RNA sequence: AGUGGUGUCUG
DNA sequence: TTTTTTTCAGACACCACTGC
């Protein structure tokens, strides 16, 4: 199939339009504008119809084949929608799948929007079948380096004017949360026709929302940013995040931290990263980490971090937030109290 | 005020125009703007705090809306349709308390009487109050009709904790975020509301109150008929502050204010008062001993004051600015000692009492 | 005074009651809209029940004593009690503060009643057709259409019901977005054209007013509202807002074949068909040649039906698939014996109508084959 | 299978006289109490009588139906799941029923088929010290008569706690209701009585039950005073009684 | 109303 | 590239499908 970014799409639609339209990615406003595009085109070459369905163990597929077969006495040019579920093309439901890239024809457009897919896992049958005569349409967050750059796209597309500043505030509160920046975008043309943006425009009408990963609290352990991670922190304690995840994935790369440090003194570590298999972002900044007062961190956070793990899983009032924080300032060059840390 | 007092100042002072709406400047600005331009989304969520407007801001927009003056962002005087939804009943603005109403059946009536016409007004306006709470099947439901709502027909939601919805409705829903009033702008709005009811107030009174608000003007007015029913007919200072005293539950950071900086009497005081509210003991020790901890990674860091606290922003900066970590990291080991040994005490109390004893014995 | 003072007898009552109670009983909306409507006026009890979109009013006689009062008072409750009451048992009802006294012989009941002046009614409208008619043509009228209605579709105005006043007939269409039902018939009196569309609910009260009798039934439209009297049953709902897709373009415009049949032996074939069709992707597969009908279904079984020789045709050999429920109710809704169809194209719809009776018109779109 | 050689006690009884002493029992047994022993219906043989009692502490049903067999006297429990399934399976009238009491299973052979299942270990208590002892009231009513006012005073009837007042006074029986809305229903029948103004508060389902149990046309009634317990049966037969002990409210 | 499932939140 | 969670016990809340 045509693999796309939101980018081209439009071109893409202007060439031509597909068997099947798989809308796949983790970013809600990006998938939501691709879909609305993608209709708008359909639209425009007779799709009149529309059609909604929900990917469920318990939808009714027969309702599905049904129309997708048969044809309206009104509006024949029809389109049709699937939401995928949250984990994907289940087993249960890649067979099905099949069976629709087999019930399809000309007259109807197929839709598929959900979250990304582990091509890795799911590959061939219902996907080189598509492949076939299908787009692929990638719609995922764009990461904390990337952001400014969608977001001074985004603000040049939509005629306005946002200066560095401005970028920045949005891209401070909004994070993960595409769409409640282009709702602030389009809030801030509201307040002011002027389409002018500056930094107290901006400042006053924005709300810290964002919406952090367990992964982006630990990449911000390991650049050492102590804001940046304690910011990260409020934020999942007020989503309502586990804090039993977050133990997880710091330990994760806690552990590998202390080995790496173990095993420097006889190995660089760069072998010690091919020996673990490590990725080169990962690379650069895990370097960066071994290297920022070590072997005394990576006991004393280890400590901590067992502390809050026995705290956490004895009793049910967790109160473990705090104890996070702590973790949150060893492992950022602010050195502790072995008050705390003991216990 | 009223024709005898019975009526509530809370529900007797609900802004009728947008302008006696106190400063949610925001959504009033961008919502007057959505409305002069003849910009409409499908549906308007409303969220934020507790008692900051967002019902208020609904109402107001549901009467701009249905107002046969037209789309406006001031809803007229008159008007008797737009009378109707302050004083009586709007046949085509539909009030639906969600959280009565949670079921898919009870809100299934309402999305098939969506696609009958208003009957006097443009829209037919539906204020969906607390929408956090419709199940997953309402949810659903109410997303099947904002895909494809026709022109006659608008949603205001209000809620509070917002993330309980679902993405796909707040992808259709424009969400206007209302934040926690001011203690200013709550001070100045009693200050009217008292001024205009002919109450006696005492200025200081109003700071209190506004301050013991925690930003939501709603519990800012029910302190306020409470203040009034503490005396007679009159905002004093002092039985305000004997009120705020009465219900305050702040306990455990007076008690580590008063036992750094080693007031014996004011920390026993404290203790007596936390004794006499039934408070339990050991939650007590909790409390401080959390502040401790607080107080020392602020000391280590100033983003590690979140929003959580916002209330007592200030004496924790005046704690950690002021105390060196070395006295802060005694106290929290001695606390934490003392919270060891509290089951095996004589009581609760004492056990409470003889730890900060000895926290202050310490003087460091 | 306040005593709406009231008596009537239980034979003359319970009816009255029945209808009016309608949809109450449930959770509604307000809490005032579960409690029936009791007003006296001009030696008349009026029984009101009120869904903020239906109204169902009942008139019953007055010939005792009576005061003009009025007030809402619980649906179940006070249905209850009407006949719980024994057999003959005259009802004698007044009022008293909040609280209205129900009195039979030897017996005494109090309940707690909302004022009148709260309860909701249905605004008064101008109307633009005033349309009377016997109760068997709205019956068949109704009956003949009220399957291809929508199921809660997602488009509101497939949902309901199209009321077409032409000339001098009177026209109901149905549409689910698949299955055209269109049944016309003459009225004796000239209308002036009208187009309507009424929800599911009040084709469901009307087909319910139906009454066995000779009365004429009193229809009476205005630009959003439909009320009906049936005798002294009078029921008012709101419409359908949006236009219904215009049945005439749908109708197959130029039909060059046809096949004639029966309909019992229609009737017999496609359910054979039905069993030997799988639930997933369930329809149809006619094969049609010279007086030949061989009916089949799509199924892993692959089983196969043919009755080709019991239908007559005069076009080419061809291939259409229905579906089993829309032919099956089509058949249901023309009970008369002779049936045919026209066949314009596999693409085009298909009619299907009486041999000489093509009042009862329907139009069902084929698969793609 | 049938490891249960030795039975207590032997019935072969027709299927409509055990189904009337099911149904004239069976809705005063207690579901999931916690006094386990009451969470069935007591098999009782005394002579030639068979009884059925079931009670929840708040109501007692007494059913006694003649066999014509002498039979040793006899107690057992069935539970509320046996009784119930077997009441179900109790169809076909023309049949007779087979049954067979142990120490510690039953066993029922309905027409062709056998039905087993366990017993309560606890003891059932003495209903004859819950039946009033010194009864100096009796009234006289009709059964169907005296039903439709209980019906027509429970229309208005307290929705958690269906409670009526009856009132006894010379040839003349009151039933008041009242629901926590202060609506009132108030019934007034005439009876044939003798003796002194008495007021009562009851439950309305159970006495409801009760005459529904009786599908007779003479009810009498037996009270002590407005404290203790009313023992309710028909005036055309001994044979079943019933206890409803009032509330205090 | 009985039964079974989903899911969310409290220690 | 993906990479993300203990537990036993209890309390609600909503929504089939049944059964009258
Ligand atoms: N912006 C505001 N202006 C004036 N009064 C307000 C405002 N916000 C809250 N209130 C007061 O609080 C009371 C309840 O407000 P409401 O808008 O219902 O809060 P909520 O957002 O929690 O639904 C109102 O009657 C009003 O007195
Ligand atoms: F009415 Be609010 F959300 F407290
Ligand atoms: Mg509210
Ligand atoms: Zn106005």
């Amino acid at each position: 199939m045509i693999r796309l970014y939101p980018e081209q799409l439009r071109a893409q639609l202007n060439e031509g339009l597909r068997a099947a339209y798989l809308l796949l990615g983790n970013d809600p406003l990006l998938l939501q504008e691709s879909q609305d595009a993608v209709r708008q085109v359909a639209a425009a070459q007779g799709f009149e119809e529309h059609h909604t369905f929900s990917i469920d163990p318990n939808t009714d597929w027969n309702a599905i084949f049904s129309l997708c077969q048969a044809m309206s006495l009104f509006a024949s040019r029809q389109t049709l929608l699937l939401l995928l579920p949250e984990n994907g093309p289940n087993a249960a439901i890649n067979e099905q799948l099949l069976t629709l890239t087999g019930l399809l024809h000309d007259d109807l457009l197929l839709i598929v929007r959900g979250n990304k897919l582990s091509k890795a896992q799911e590959n061939a049958a219902w996907f080189t079948a598509l492949a076939n005569r299908s787009v692929q349409v990638t719609c995922q967050t764009p990461e904390q380096a990337q952001l400014p750059r969608w977001v001074a796209a985004r603000a040049k597309q939509l005629n306005l004017e946002l200066d560095d500043a401005a970028n920045q505030v949005l891209c401070y509160c909004y994070e993960g949360n595409l769409l409640a920046l282009a709702q602030a975008l389009e809030r801030l043309s509201l307040l002011w026709p002027d389409g002018k943006l500056t930094l107290p425009r901006v400042e006053q009408a924005v709300n810290d929302a964002a919406h952090f990963t367990p992964f982006h609290w630990v990449d911000a352990l390991l650049m050492g940013k102590s804001k940046r991670a304690l910011h990260i922190l409020q934020q999942l304690r007020l989503e309502g995040s586990e804090p039993v995840i977050l133990l997880r994935t710091l330990q994760r790369e806690l552990l590998l931290l202390v080995n790496l440090k173990r095993q420097s003194a006889h190995t660089p570590l760069r072998a010690l990263f091919d020996k673990h298999r490590v990725w080169q972002n990962r690379r650069g900044m895990m370097g960066e980490a071994l290297n920022r007062l070590s072997q005394t961190q990576l006991r004393q956070a280890v400590q901590l971090l067992t502390r809050t793990e026995l705290t956490l899983k004895q009793d049910y009032g967790q109160s473990v937030w705090a104890e996070l924080e702590g973790l949150s300032l060893l492992l950022c060059h602010k050195p502790l109290a072995d008050v705390f840390i003991d216990g | 005020g009223p024709h005898m007092s019975y009526q509530v100042l809370a529900r007797k002072w609900r802004p009728q125009t947008f302008a006696d709406v106190v400063g949610q400047e925001h959504v009033l600005t961008a919502l007057a703007n959505g409305l002069s331009l003849g910009r409409i989304h499908h549906a308007y969520l409303f969220s934020g705090t507790r008692g900051v407007g967002k019902t208020s801001i609904a109402r107001l927009l549901a009467k701009g809306l249905n107002c046969e003056t037209g789309i406006t962002a001031t809803p007229c005087g008159v008007c008797d349709n737009c009378r109707e939804i302050e004083q009586g009943r709007f046949v085509d603005l539909i009030e639906i308390d969600a959280a009565s109403r949670t079921k898919v059946e009870d809100t299934r009536d309402l999305l098939d009487n969506v696609q009958y016409a208003p009957a006097r007004g443009r829209f037919k306006v539906y204020l969906i109050d607390e929408v956090h709470m419709l199940s997953r099947h309402s949810f659903n439901a109410l997303l099947k009709t904002l895909e494809e709502p026709p022109e006659h027909v608008k949603f205001l939601l209000a809620t509070t904790d917002p993330q309980k919805l679902p993405v796909t409705i707040l992808s259709r829903c424009l969400q206007f975020h209302l934040k926690a009033l001011d203690v200013e702008q709550i001070r100045h709005q009693l200050e009217h509301i008292l001024n205009e009811e002919h109450i006696a107030h005492e200025p200081r009174a109003l700071q209190l109150l506004a301050r013991a608000a925690e930003g939501s003007l709603r519990d800012a007015l029910s302190l306020t008929d409470q203040a009034i029913a503490s005396g007679d007919g009159q905002v004093s200072t002092q039985a305000v502050s004997a009120m705020l005293g009465t219900l305050d539950d702040d306990q455990a950071l007076s008690l580590v204010e008063a036992m750094v900086e080693a007031n014996g009497e004011r920390v026993m005081a404290l203790i007596n008062e936390a004794a006499a509210r039934g408070i339990e003991w050991e939650a007590l020790l909790v409390e401080m001993l959390g502040l401790l901890h607080r107080i020392a990674m602020v000391q280590l860091s100033p983003a590690a004051l979140g929003n959580d606290m916002a209330a007592i922003e200030l004496r924790m900066r005046e704690l950690a600015r002021t105390i060196p970590p070395t006295d802060i990291q005694l106290y929290y080991q001695t606390l934490l000692i003392g919270r060891k040994e509290l089951p095996y005490a004589p009581d609760r109390r004492m056990g409470v009492e003889m730890t900060l004893l000895r926290a202050l014995a310490f003087h460091p | 005074g306040p005593h709406m003072k009231f008596t009537v007898e239980r034979e003359h009552l319970l009816k009255p009651l029945q209808q009016v109670s309608g949809p109450l009983g449930g959770r509604p909306t307000l809490p005032i809209l579960g409690n029936l409507l009791l007003q006296v006026a001009d030696g008349t009890l009026s029984l009101t029940g009120t869904d903020l979109e239906m109204e169902m009013v009942a008139r019953v006689a007055l010939v005792q004593p009576h005061e003009p009062g009025a007030t809402t008072v619980p649906a179940r409750k006070f249905f209850d009690i009407c006949r719980g009451l024994p057999e003959g048992a005259e009802i004698a009802v007044q009022l008293e503060g909040e609280r209205m006294l129900v009195r039979s012989g030897r017996s005494r009941f109090s309940l707690s009643t909302l004022p009148a002046a709260d309860f909701p009614n249905l605004d008064d409208w101008q109307s633009e057709v005033e349309f009377t008619l016997p109760q068997a043509t709205m019956k068949r009228l109704i009956e003949a259409t009220q399957f291809s209605m929508a199921h809660q579709d997602v488009r509101y105005y497939l949902n309901g019901m199209l009321f077409e006043t032409e000339g001098e007939e009177l026209r109901t269409v149905a549409t689910d977005g698949h299955r055209l039902a269109v049944c016309s018939m003459p009225i004796g009196q000239s209308l002036p054209s009208h187009s309507v569309i009424v929800p599911r609910k009040g084709v469901i009260e009307l087909m319910r007013m139906l009454d066995g009798g000779d009365n004429p039934l009193r229809v009476q439209i205005g630009s959003n509202n439909i009320r009906a009297h049936v005798g002294d049953f009078i029921f008012t709902s709101k419409l359908v807002d949006g236009r219904f897709p215009d049945y005439r373009r749908v109708l197959p415009k130029n039909p060059d074949k046809h096949l004639e049949a029966g309909c019992d032996l229609l009737k017999q074939a496609f359910a054979r068909a039905a069993i030997l069709s799988n639930e997933k992707f369930r329809g149809v597969r006619l094969y049609v040649s010279e007086n030949q009908l061989k009916i089949t279904a799509n199924n892993p079984e692959q089983e196969e039906a043919e009755e080709i020789l019991d239908v007559t045709y005069s076009g080419a050999e061809m291939e259409i698939g229905f579906n089993v429920s829309y032919v099956l109710d089509v058949l249901n809704a023309l009970k008369c014996e002779n049936v045919r169809m026209m066949l314009t194209d596999s693409v085009s719809s298909v009619q299907i109508e009486d041999a000489a009776s093509q009042s009862a018109a329907y139009v069902v779109m084929p698969m793609r084959l």
